RNA sequence: UGACGGAGCCAGCGAGUCUAACCUUGGCCGAGAGGUCUUGGUAAAAACUCCGUCGUAACGAGGAAUUCCUAGUAAGCGCAAGUCAUCAGCUUGCGUUGAUUACGUCCCUGCCCUUCACAC
């Protein structure tokens, strides 16, 4: 995933956080990718599409 | 062999499906037995079932370890092969040796270009009981899968906080007696299932004064595995870590060998269900 | 390790809490103690928040 | 539609083997011989396949 | 924010001591859960 | 119908199918003459049957070999095994059994792998 | 560390809520149901 | 036991209407939303065999110690997939080429076990 965070430092703060797609597919922030800054790896309960948008709910 | 193994699985699978159907019948016989002993009236369904009452005369004279392990439990000592993933790192080779020393009847085998169907077929020919395959990430063990032959189950674990004995200086050599086993805090049926799988990797009938103990301690589905050597003192017991340390968390359990990806799953870890955090299955 | 243990205890009457490095030309740290101190200091800080 | 792997399709029992006709590339003689009535018959043959299209959709 | 999974436990010194106390108790009571050879 | 026989040779993933029939001594591999088999250094390997029993026996038959899978070496071994098995089977079916016995004796005396598959199945220890 | 604390707090809060809601529902059924049945029999007696 | 170029040629895994860049220069249309075009920069089977050419600050194959390893094994080569844990600073599979040395001994080092015929 991209555009959620600006740098890998921010991702580490949210590692393990709960996320979902518009379709309702639930996932998790697994690890921050070294290159480029802000990109990160996530695992979802089912395969997602490129058109989907992932959301992290926070308060 | 191949024809014999195939039929034996079909008969085993057929026997299970009948047993699930027979479970209601078994309970009905229990009600009849209780009523005869206590004298209470039978329920209406049992009262009008003439066939069951006639059958009860023959079935009156009717009376544990899992079905796969029941045949050889406590009779034949296990035969275990410990292998790794293709092109293993040096650390994984060392760790595979440590796991080999952990189990008294384990043999380490090099997996260079061995194919998974070939590996299981080769082990089944030689009478091997279990197969252990280890994975790693940059020289850090990550997973451990145990496949019980000839027909499963296959239990896969993920290893965390691994501390190998090669990291210890002047550690010395291990003792290779048949060790005592400790299974702490396994309550649920799945916990009993895991205990049965892990228990049978060891030889039966350790000596009472055996000086080596292996403990599998369940703490929130993370089974801590430790190996200790103890000396009975005059006012208690003193133990010492021999290693390795690691915590293993079950995440899959299939009714078949590790080769068969189509084997029916006995249990899997659901991580994305909303109530995942709340309950501990083991 | 046990034979050393029996020799030690009879003389008197856990090397895994230490990692030891390899000398290329030795105990380097304390995981259980350091992580415990590392975990406790943020625990009281969490209590403060 | 589902496509069965050829490795699986090869080692299937006699009863269940999927019948997959290959396309023909060389022109068959009967394909070069058959006469198709044009003009009036074309208009009376397009009309029918329209009528059967409506009837199937209505049902 | 919410977290989907509980983090992997950290082996602190207190955790080891609690684990060690159980092992010493079991050995002292001489109660072990180990496979027993079947008769005949 | 023209008398013909079919045989298989196998080495690792390489599989060769040999069809041997009455003919005029035409040996082909994958639609080309046997003399063009590659690598050249191992060419005499695939010649080994033809030379061990003599080219006179092949003067009355045509052999067509089709090879798929594996690498160069395994393909060569599959070809030679298929050729030997095809010759023996043809002499079994459409010629006296005495010559069959002589062919089997020669091939087994030189190299038994020409007839029986060389399978290095794993053996745990 | 913060993730561990949040999960344990959430689980504790959820368990208490379910116990509390069960208690108020059970007590209402038992005490008011008794009067409901107790009244109904008098109407039957009448 | 090279580099460059050309030629010949050999695998097995793998198929969700699903697979996938970024930053700019400007034209036109449109109330807006936006749509289309234009533009520069940045990032992103191999082995094998045959033929022809040249030519033999840091570092030039890695000390002491220490670890592992017995046949389709060590080692080399590439191709796929990412399968609720783990993994992409990577992980797991798949095929290709494929050896040397031992397969004996309890001498040393550890661990372990012992103290129904006939014949002994
Ligand atoms: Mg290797
Ligand atoms: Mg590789
Ligand atoms: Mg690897």
């Amino acid at each position: 995933i991209k555009d959620m965070f600006s740098s890998a430092m921010e991702v580490a703060r949210f590692e393990g956080a709960q996320i979902k797609t518009v379709s309702g597919i639930r996932g998790e922030i697994k690890r921050a990718l070294s290159k480029p800054e802000g990109h990160y790896r996530a695992a979802f309960e089912d395969k997602i599409l490129m058109s989907d948008i992932v959301i992290l709910r926070s308060w | 062999m191949l024809r014999r193994q195939a039929r034996e699985r079909r008969e085993y699978l057929y026997r299970k499906a009948q047993e699930l159907q027979d479970s209601q019948l078994q309970q009905k016989r229990q009600i009849i037995k209780q009523a005869l002993a206590q004298g209470k009236p039978l329920p209406k369904e049992l009262a009008e079932d003439e066939s069951l009452q006639k059958d009860f005369r023959y079935d009156q004279s009717l009376k544990q370890v899992d079905d796969e392990y029941a045949a050889t439990s406590g009779i034949m000592d296990p035969r275990i092969i410990v292998t790794t993933s293709r092109d293993p790192s040096t650390r994984l080779s060392q760790f595979a040796k440590e796991i080999k020393l952990l189990f008294p009847n384990a043999v380490r085998l090099n997996r260079g270009n061995y194919v998974m169907p070939n590996l299981v077929d080769a082990c089944k020919k030689s009478g091997t009981t279990d197969l252990v395959v280890l994975h790693e990430h940059r020289g850090v063990p990550t997973s451990l899968t145990i496949s019980h032959f000839p027909h499963g189950p296959t239990a896969q674990f993920s290893l965390h906080n691994v501390v190998m004995r090669h990291d210890i200086i002047n550690a010395g050599n291990q003792s290779e007696v048949n060790p005592h086993l400790i299974f702490d805090n396994f309550t649920t049926a799945l916990g009993k299932r895991v205990v049965c799988i892990l228990k049978h990797l060891f030889n039966a009938g350790p000596k009472k004064d055996s000086e080596r103990v292996i403990t599998f301690a369940n703490r929130g589905d993370f089974i801590s595995v430790r190996q200790h050597v103890y000396v009975r003192t005059r006012e208690g017991v003193e133990i010492a870590e021999v290693g390795p340390r690691f915590e293993m968390r079950l995440f899959e359990l299939r009714l078949g060998t590790l080769e068969n990806k189509d084997a029916d799953v006995e249990w899997q870890l659901r991580r994305f269900i909303r109530t995942a955090n709340k309950k501990d299955y083991l | 390790q046990l034979k050393n243990l029996k020799a030690a205890l009879k003389a008197r009457g856990n090397p895994f809490e230490i990692k030891a490095a390899r000398n290329k030309r030795i105990a380097v740290g304390k995981p259980g103690i350091s992580k415990q101190i590392g975990e406790e200091q943020r625990k009281r800080a969490f209590e403060a928040r | 539609g589902l496509k069965v792997p050829k490795a699986v399709q090869k080692e299937l029992p006699f009863k269940s083997q999927i019948h997959q006709m290959k396309p023909q590339k060389k022109k068959t003689y009967m394909a070069k011989r058959a006469v198709v009535l044009g003009g009036d018959e074309k208009k009376a043959r397009s009309f029918i396949q329209k009528v059967l299209t409506i009837s199937k959709a209505k049902d | 924010f919410d977290r989907t999974a509980k983090p992997v436990p950290v082996i602190t010194s207190e955790v080891t001591e609690s684990l060690e106390d159980m092992i010493r108790r079991r050995i002292q009571d001489s109660n072990f859960d180990d496979l027993q050879r079947r008769t005949l | 119908a023209v008398p013909s026989v079919q045989t298989f040779g196998k080495k690792k993933s390489a599989t060769a199918v040999a069809h041997v029939k009455a003919g005029k001594g035409l040996i082909k591999v994958n639609g080309s003459p046997i003399t063009l088999v590659e690598p050249e250094i191992l060419r005499f390997k695939v010649y080994e049957p033809l030379l061990l029993v003599g080219l006179d026996k092949f003067s009355n038959i045509d052999i067509r070999v089709r090879v798929t899978g594996g690498g160069h070496v395994s393909q060569v071994y599959a070809i030679r095994q298929a050729i030997a098995k095809g010759l023996v089977a043809y002499h079994q079916k459409y010629v006296d059994e005495q010559s069959k016995n002589e062919l089997k004796k020669a091939f087994t005396s030189y190299d038994r792998t020409l007839l029986i598959a060389d399978s290095r199945r794993p053996e745990p220890k | 560390f913060e993730a561990r604390q949040r999960i344990e707090e959430k689980n504790k809060e959820s368990s208490d809520y379910h116990a509390k809601m069960a208690h108020i529902v059970n007590t209402i059924n038992t005490e008011e149901g008794a009067e409901k049945n107790k009244y109904e029999r008098e109407r039957k007696l009448r």
